């Protein structure tokens, strides 16, 4: 569970993040199919070309759902049902690539944010990013 | 391992800029914060309780020294990795009986610590690149274990 | 989650084992020390042989856990909160850990009980162990 | 992969009784039944969205067959896994991109699968005899990959 210093940290980060949030969420999508291969095939129809129109639009999507988990910390579940349900019992998304997301979304940060990327936030951004695919991939279990 | 020519190459011009006696340490301190599981493994090393106590302790950046050394003997012998890893294999395997996934998670760790130092010169081809080194690492020192 | 059908399975499995619950969880716990030797550095202290009454003791504890998940399907962290800061905030036990015992916990009722453990059940059951370690790993999260 | 006599013993022993027409198609069901996203990987086989309706397809049976072959040919060639799986390792890693942490899941489900064949008899130092042989197969099918 995340911690008060937790909370901190992540929403610090999110703060930080701002504006910039849509894009790094775009970044990382790219940096997971092109690390990553196994995770394209999850979206056939999409065009996954670098400069994308449609990862771009996706990264936001994934990035306001973070925000929302970011809000809901302790009712995450509730939070995020609908989205639990997608991915879980629909496209049944294998749970390792949740994992490599999340490793692309941290990746992300420590690029842009180095000097803010400490171990400590590093600790505290994976907690939550677990937290979000614990719900994510929950339908399964 | 196949790299592509440019990937092959973004390796190895990324890590002529690596600070060897700096970046292991960073990776295993970063990677025991993190998974604090991973602490057992070290606890001769002293108290790990707090990230500063870890990322500073002597030991954890002497040992990650030796460990990022292993890392550049890999990518010397990128087609040889069943090979000077054959060693630390046996060390890792049939005497510390360290799970694979564990391997996994400390090469995405130092994937990160590179992304750390390099900022967006740590493209995405880039790190693609990396990741494959690293799996290749991983699954090379998970070989005559189990 | 676990659906309607997955609860009747696990419950139904609980029902059978019966009065072996805890000579089974012992039998597990020495599946897993055997076959997952990382496993045993968890208890130094413990004489970890064969017949070993200290690993009996331990198995009828797990056991008793796992009947008390059972009872609490909905309401799992609050049931095994105390449970949950030993595993991961205290003796810090591997994720990777949890999946091991679950796996020799389906081996063992598979020994056991051959006709009654079909796909469809074991699904059930290991849904209902993903969830239990889901929790007991919590703390991390 | 390092087997005593006792456990290379077991390991024979038990695998001579293995219906190889039924175990592997049982594998390989309860795999995709399991763990419902490996079904990705089979959608030409139809409809997996009921476990009967898995178990019994007949092209999931075929299949496992194959994997039951694989693995034979592997506890025939304990000493050279990285050869037998050369081929089969390209055609996972380098075509399909199926995550290891896959492989590991197979090797286990097919572990259920023989304590359920064999029940008391598929004793706890047998089943760690056979966790070496499995590991060391996902291991194998991981080399060449990433
Ligand atoms: C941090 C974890 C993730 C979050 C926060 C997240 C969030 C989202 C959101 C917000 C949507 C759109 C929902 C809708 O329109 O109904 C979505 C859809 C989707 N996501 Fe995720 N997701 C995550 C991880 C994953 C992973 C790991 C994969 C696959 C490798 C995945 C596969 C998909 C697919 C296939 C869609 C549907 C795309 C389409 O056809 O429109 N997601 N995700
Ligand atoms: C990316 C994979 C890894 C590499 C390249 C690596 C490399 C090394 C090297 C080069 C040594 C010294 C070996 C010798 O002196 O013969 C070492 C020792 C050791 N490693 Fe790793 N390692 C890896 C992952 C891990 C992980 C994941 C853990 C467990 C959490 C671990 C635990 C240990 C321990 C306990 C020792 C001996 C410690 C000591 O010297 O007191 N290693 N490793
Ligand atoms: C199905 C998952 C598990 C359940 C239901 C479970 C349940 C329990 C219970 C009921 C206790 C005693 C609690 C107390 O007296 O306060 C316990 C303690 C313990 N368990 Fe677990 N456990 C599980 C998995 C694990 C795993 C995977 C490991 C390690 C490989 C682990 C390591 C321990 C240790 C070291 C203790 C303390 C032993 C001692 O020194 O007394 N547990 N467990
Ligand atoms: C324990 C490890 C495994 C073994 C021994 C094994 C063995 C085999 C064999 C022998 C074949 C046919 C190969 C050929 O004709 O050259 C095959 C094909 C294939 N395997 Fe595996 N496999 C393993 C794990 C997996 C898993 C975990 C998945 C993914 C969930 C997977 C997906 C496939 C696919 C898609 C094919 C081709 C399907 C087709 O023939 O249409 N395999 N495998």
């Amino acid at each position: 569970v995340l911690s008060p210093a937790d909370k901190t940290n992540v929403k610090a980060a999110w703060g930080k993040v701002g504006a910039h949030a849509g894009e790094y969420g775009a970044e990382a999508l790219e940096r997971m199919f092109l690390s990553f291969p196994t995770t394209k095939t999850y979206f056939p129809h999409f065009d996954l070309s670098h400069g994308s129109a449609q990862v771009k639009g996706h990264g936001k999507k994934v990035a306001d759902a973070l925000t929302n988990a970011v809000a809901h910390v302790d009712d995450m579940p509730n939070a995020l049902s609908a989205l639990s349900d997608l991915h879980a019992h629909k496209l049944r998304v294998d749970p390792v690539n949740f994992k490599l997301l999340s490793h692309c979304l941290l990746v992300t940060l420590a690029a842009h944010l180095p000097a803010e990327f400490t171990p400590a936030v590093h600790a505290s951004l994976d907690k939550f990013l677990a937290s979000v695919s614990t719900v994510l991939t929950s339908k399964y279990r | 391992v196949h790299l592509t020519p440019e990937e092959k190459s973004a390796v190895t011009a990324l890590w002529g800029k690596v600070n060897v006696d700096e970046v292991g340490g960073e990776a295993l301190g970063r990677l025991l914060v993190v998974y604090p599981w991973t602490q057992r493994f070290f606890e001769s090393f002293g108290d790990l309780s707090t990230p500063d106590a870890v990322m500073g302790n002597p030991k954890v950046k002497a040992h990650g020294k030796k460990v990022l050394g292993a890392f550049s003997d890999g990518l010397a012998h990128l087609d040889n990795l069943k090979g000077t890893f054959a060693t630390l294999s046996e060390l890792h395997c049939d005497k510390l009986h360290v799970d694979p996934e564990n391997f996994r998670l400390l090469g995405n760790v130092l994937v990160c610590v590179l992304a750390h130092h390099f900022g967006k010169e740590f493209t995405p081809p880039v790190q693609a690149a990396y990741q494959k080194v690293v799996a290749g690492v991983a699954n090379a020192l998970a070989h005559k274990y189990h």
